[PDB]
């Protein structure tokens, strides 16, 4: 509806096989928080706001609880109807203008993803780079499906290749989506 | 001890499959308009809600009808939902949200490039890339050498970084000339004045 | 060896007291479209005159009569003048104006003062002046700290110097704060870029 | 009309008691040069637009010979309707922002001037400055008044009082309109 503004202030997670669950704040499209639901902590995305305010993870816990129950008495009442895989669609774009030899970071966009399962990772020069990765949690989308944000912090250069790969259900072979600084048509 | 509160989601009585809870609140005009909408989604089907403009559970597909009945049976349920419009977001936009979000500003960072790639036969576009910007308003002009350029002004989609920060591209049609300077004027929040930038040669 | 051309006065037939005769020519959209309107005023009273869109010498009172009768009787006189449109009019647009008049470019000098006078009960008025710029063409903007003013913003009616250049005043209606910057936002044709100037303690 | 630019070329005066004549040309309302019929040179404002052009004199005088001749004409025809004598208007203001000791020019905009005779002078501390002084021609108005500018060099001071003394015949007493860099409700 007309807002000027939005909080997803409860949104909670849960999948069934694996006990899969997740629980997270959202202010105007941006990530708040997650709980950790393993070291039972409310993890910020801006530090400096935690610092500020505070979540007690029983709150999330709580509501991760719920859902679990839920899951079970609504899978019955479906008749045990299963989730559905979509493709997802992904997107790699530089926080910045990309400079030759300026410090920046390459973004890894990837939308539509159902179910909330999936494997984003990078690969320079075709091997993978596990280097001052981030990777948001699983951001809500208003048609129930979910997106996410993979980072990579990187130097800009000529000579190297980037890839992001992604691996979903709703995928058949790992998609690589290509980023170079010449612009490096697929490789 | 606990500043930020969250929407709690009511349980039910009684393969890869998946539920969501959404609790979300809508605020216009400050706190003075307070809509809170929280939704039950079995898989990617919602079939339970609460809407702040509607006062109780309705099923928004036949499956939800059996909790609509029930959560609206229970008087308790029913007044913790009602209520979490000013204990949750009330509280959270005057509390958190404001000393928060509502606060951050990230000044904007302008550049100038050549584009559309070659030179002159149709080469125009210049581009200005306004990056790492928060909040998402703002207000990007065109000047061609003293006056404001309206018609050949194209602007990308906002797009969203997922760091809390924004950057946008606005391009401007041409055909240059020497002696021409062009410039990218930039209003945002976070500035103390407008920015900007100058394109020549 | 003559460039400038002047629209000529017609001769009739046949205390303090004056008399005027006005050669005027409009042009619009360059010289697309010239209209060229020439008066005999006697004292403060126009009497005959030749207006283009209508072809021919008419009275404008009753004196007018005898010479708009005489020199429309007169083929020479008609067509001296009826010509004038292109010899003098679109000539001097052409040639002089285009060179002279049509190419000035006088930059604008911006500074701002508190007004209104005294030390905020009632006082904001910042006065931006504008001076010694030409042509009149001349966009004003506010900023307050970032953004653009609109309410609140008061502009003198445009002054000519007479030394072919202008000046005008541009207020912001106020209560300042400190923290605050209120930048002057002039756009030109004889600027390269607007320019600026701020207000702040 | 409506138009973007409007060019005032052929305006010519002439008053009978004193065979009384000027001749000058506009452009968008400000004055281009006028012909000093006794010298017989074409005077320009803007000095470095006569260098760029040029306009013949004879031109000018052709033109006052005319309204001469048709001044005699209409004056018989109108039963020798005389001029009525106006009341100008004054008023002083400074080209820029005046500061204290940063050289600056006054101004002295008179308006309604009919017939088109007058006496625009300047007074510094109630005594006559002649310095660095102009006086545009009789500008054109379009209800067939004229207005008229003077000028006046000066450097900003408190201690100094500025009237600008105009005489006319529609004036009873001469009109002294009042300057000062101290605001100085009339001295």
């Amino acid at each position: 509806i007309e807002a000027d503004h939005v909080g997803f202030y409860g949104t909670t997670v849960y999948q069934s096989p694996g006990d899969i669950g997740q629980y997270t704040h959202e202010f105007d499209g941006d990530e708040l928080f997650y709980v950790d639901l393993d070291k039972k902590k409310t993890v910020w995305r801006l530090p400096e706001f935690g610092q500020l305010i505070l979540f007690e993870p029983q709150g999330g816990l709580q509501n991760i609880a719920a859902e679990k129950h839920n899951l079970g008495i609504l899978t019955k009442r479906s008749n045990f109807t299963p989730a559905t895989n979509e493709a997802p669609q992904a997107t790699v774009f530089p926080k910045s203008p990309v400079l030759l030899g300026q410090p920046n970071t390459l973004i890894c966009f990837v939308d539509n993803i159902f179910p909330p399962v999936i494997n984003i990772t990078w690969l320079r020069n075709s091997k993978s780079v596990t280097d001052g990765v981030y990777e948001t949690s699983f951001l809500v989308n208003r048609d129930h499906s979910f997106h996410k944000l993979s980072y990579l912090t990187f130097i800009p250069s000529d000579d190297d290749i980037y890839d992001c790969k992604v691996e979903h259900w709703g995928l058949e072979e790992p998609v690589l989506k290509h980023w170079s600084s010449a612009d490096l048509v697929p490789r | 001890g606990h500043a930020t509160q969250g929407v709690t989601a009511a349980s039910s009585h009684e393969r890869h499959f998946v539920v969501q809870f959404k609790g979300e609140c809508y605020y216009t005009n400050g706190t003075q308009r307070i809509r809170l909408v929280t939704r039950y989604i079995y898989n990617r089907e919602e079939y339970v809600r609460y809407d702040s403009d509607v006062g109780e559970y309705r099923a928004v597909t036949e499956l939800g009808r059996p909790d609509a009945e029930y959560w609206n049976s229970q008087p308790e349920i029913l007044e913790r939902t009602r209520a979490e419009v000013d204990t949750a977001c009330r509280h959270n936009y005057e509390g958190p949200e404001t000393s928060t979000s509502l606060r951050r500003l990230e000044q904007p960072n302008v550049a100038i490039s050549l584009s559309r790639t070659e030179a002159l036969n149709h080469h125009n576009t210049l581009v200005c890339s306004v990056t790492d910007f928060y909040p998402a308003k703002i207000k990007v002009r065109w000047f061609r050498n003293g006056q404001e350029e309206t018609v050949g002004v194209s602007s990308t989609q906002l797009i969203r970084n997922g760091d809390w920060t924004f950057q946008v591209l606005v391009m401007l049609e041409m055909t240059p000339h020497q002696g021409e300077v062009y410039t990218c004027h930039v209003e945002h929040p976070s500035l103390k004045s407008p920015i900007t930038v100058e394109w020549s040669s």
